[PDB]
């Protein structure tokens, strides 16, 4: 589950929708960067559309000619709001005057072609339910059995493009809507503006206090060299936040590090706890700027997720996070994204344990021993499965000494399998 | 004449699966082991070894709820705090992975108080205090 804030003319505005294994324009992120999200092979992708406020839906009105005075009986609209020239040609059928041929166009290429008798319900339901009408919605005006007029290439207009203006409030709409949903990761859709990244940092921090450690991915702008990339990585220090360093090519686009972050997030989500991308191959054919050992070390230490074409294919040099500029109490094993997601999973499972052992148990040494033993058994089970190599879960004495009657504190630490 | 003490059985406090169970009346638990008696070819004294261990327990008490019937054969823990108050050195024992041998759905006689009897086994034990 990757939260994808597509900057696209296609997709629903202001709503979360999912897509199974099944836009098209290169300018729209539903295909430009939706492909990047799908290539990481997450089990499914969840989309969100960023649009300027000054943007509405196109509307086309049609009227009948069976009677002398023409009156509206059918109105057509774009499926999602847009100003795209989704042209429609309606002509009287060659054989029967009572049937009207409906030809729809994306811009001018033939998308759907059919004809239905003059009763409005049949026509509208055919236009709504047919397979090739994925790019239109049709709605009735009034009950009638009359016959439309002849019109060619009628363009639905009135709205605006989905890529009209990508701005801070419009970007923040996605985070505001995603507050009500939980994902494996969230990614910024390519706009490497530091204001947006800082706003997302604050948002994810607010969620971290709430506990929703949604693994965040970002990246620098096209104008950042190794120095700028390292500085911007050093600007962040969060565990769940990442800054992809190098741009990349997949088919035609110089994808920004922020745009590459979509596919990186998809790969990270797909890999899960078991899989680590510290030495994993990636779909990309090339990444720049290139990095030697010194550049690799400098970028990794600054908190950058280094991608280099160090071999015949692109390789993620290490799966590092912004906390790779670590501090003394936490070891460098904390600075790996897979390890952070593993920590978040354990936090969720221990929250399940928390709701299992609510205040029905007394706040005495016996209840604390019960909870500690349950957590110890959980870590023993994980060790038996092989993920944990050692564990020590104990009373959080520093916080428990001043604990009131209602509150209890604990803490866990465990070693994890390495992969070179 | 210096004092002594008998651990009165009414001091027992049993926490079953964390929650304090307060209607239990008598609890038993033993840690069995197969002797693995071996007759040597030269020595006329039989020799015993640890073999493998096996737990077994039991509880009796007044019925007040369907706790055990709804619990099913789920694994659970038992604590047993044999408090001593003449000398404050209580004793606490934990039984690990307790599982019922038989679910006592129904047991009742018309002219008597309804009591619940349980028996099962446990994988291992811990001596938390003494």
């Amino acid at each position: 589950r990757l939260a994808m804030p597509i900057r696209a003319n296609w997709g629903d505005v202001g709503k979360v929708v999912t897509i199974k294994n099944d836009g098209d324009d290169m300018n729209y992120s539903a295909f430009k960067l939706g492909k990047l999200a799908l290539l990481g092979n997450v089990k499914e992708l969840l989309l969100y559309r960023l649009v300027d406020g000054n943007q509405k839906k196109g509307t086309l009105t049609l009227k009948d000619t069976t009677e002398n005075s023409a009156k509206d009986v059918i109105k057509l609209e774009t499926k999602y709001p847009t100003a795209r020239n989704f042209n429609v040609t309606i002509k009287s059928n060659l054989v029967d005057s009572d049937k009207k041929d409906f030809i729809f166009f994306e811009n001018t290429k033939q998308l759907f072609s059919s004809s239905i008798k003059g009763t409005i319900d049949e026509i509208v339901l055919e236009i709504n339910s047919n397979l090739d009408n994925e790019y239109v919605i049709a709605t009735k005006v009034a009950d009638s059995d009359t016959i439309l007029a002849n019109v060619v290439n009628q363009a639905l207009e009135g709205g605006n493009d989905g890529c009209t203006s990508i701005t801070n409030e419009s970007y923040l709409k996605a985070l505001e809507e995603f507050e009500r949903y939980s994902f494996d990761s969230f990614v910024l859709d390519g706009v490497a503006d530091e204001a947006l990244q800082e706003t997302t940092k604050a948002w994810v921090a607010k969620n971290k206090e709430l506990g929703k450690d949604i693994l965040l991915f970002l990246g620098g702008k096209t104008e950042d060299n190794i120095k700028q990339i390292n500085d911007k990585s050093k600007s962040f220090n969060d565990e769940n936040i990442v800054n992809v360093g190098s741009s990349a090519y997949y088919e035609n686009i110089k994808y920004t590090p922020s745009e590459v972050a979509v596919y990186i997030a998809a790969l990270s989500v797909s890999k899960g706890i078991t899989g680590s991308i510290c030495n994993a191959k990636t779909i990309f054919e090339e990444v720049e700027p290139r990095l030697s050992q010194s550049e690799v070390k400098e970028c990794l230490k600054s908190g950058t997720l280094v991608l280099d074409f160090d071999d015949g294919d692109v390789i993620i040099v290490d799966d590092v996070n912004t906390f790779k500029k670590y501090v003394d109490d936490k070891n460098e094993a904390m600075g790996y994204i897979s390890n952070i997601m593993f920590i978040n999973t354990i936090n969720k499972d221990t929250s399940l344990k928390r709701k299992e052992f609510v205040g029905k148990i007394f706040n005495d040494a016996t209840g604390q021993t019960t909870v500690i033993c349950a957590l110890k058994k959980y870590f023993e089970e994980l060790m038996s499965q092989g993920i944990i190599s050692e564990f020590n879960v104990d009373i959080d004495t520093e916080l428990q000494a001043t604990a009131k009657a209602d509150e209890f504190y604990w803490k866990w630490d465990a070693v994890k399998v390495d992969v070179m | 004449i210096e004092e002594a003490s008998f651990l009165n059985g009414s001091d027992v406090v049993i926490l079953i699966d964390g929650v304090e169970e307060l209607y239990m009346e008598e609890i038993k638990a033993d840690f069995e082991q197969d002797e693995q008696s071996i007759k040597l070819l030269g020595c006329q004294n039989e020799i015993s070894r640890v073999g493998t261990t096996k737990g077994s327990f039991s509880l009796n008490g007044y019925k007040t709820d369907s706790k055990f019937a709804k619990l099913g054969f789920r694994s659970f823990e038992i604590i047993y705090n044999l408090s001593n108050s003449e000398t404050l050195g209580y004793e606490s024992i934990r039984l690990k992975n307790c599982r019922l041998k038989k679910l006592p759905l129904i047991n009742s006689k018309a002219g008597e108080i309804v009591k619940i009897e349980v028996e099962g086994s446990f994988r291992g034990y811990d001596l938390l205090n003494e």
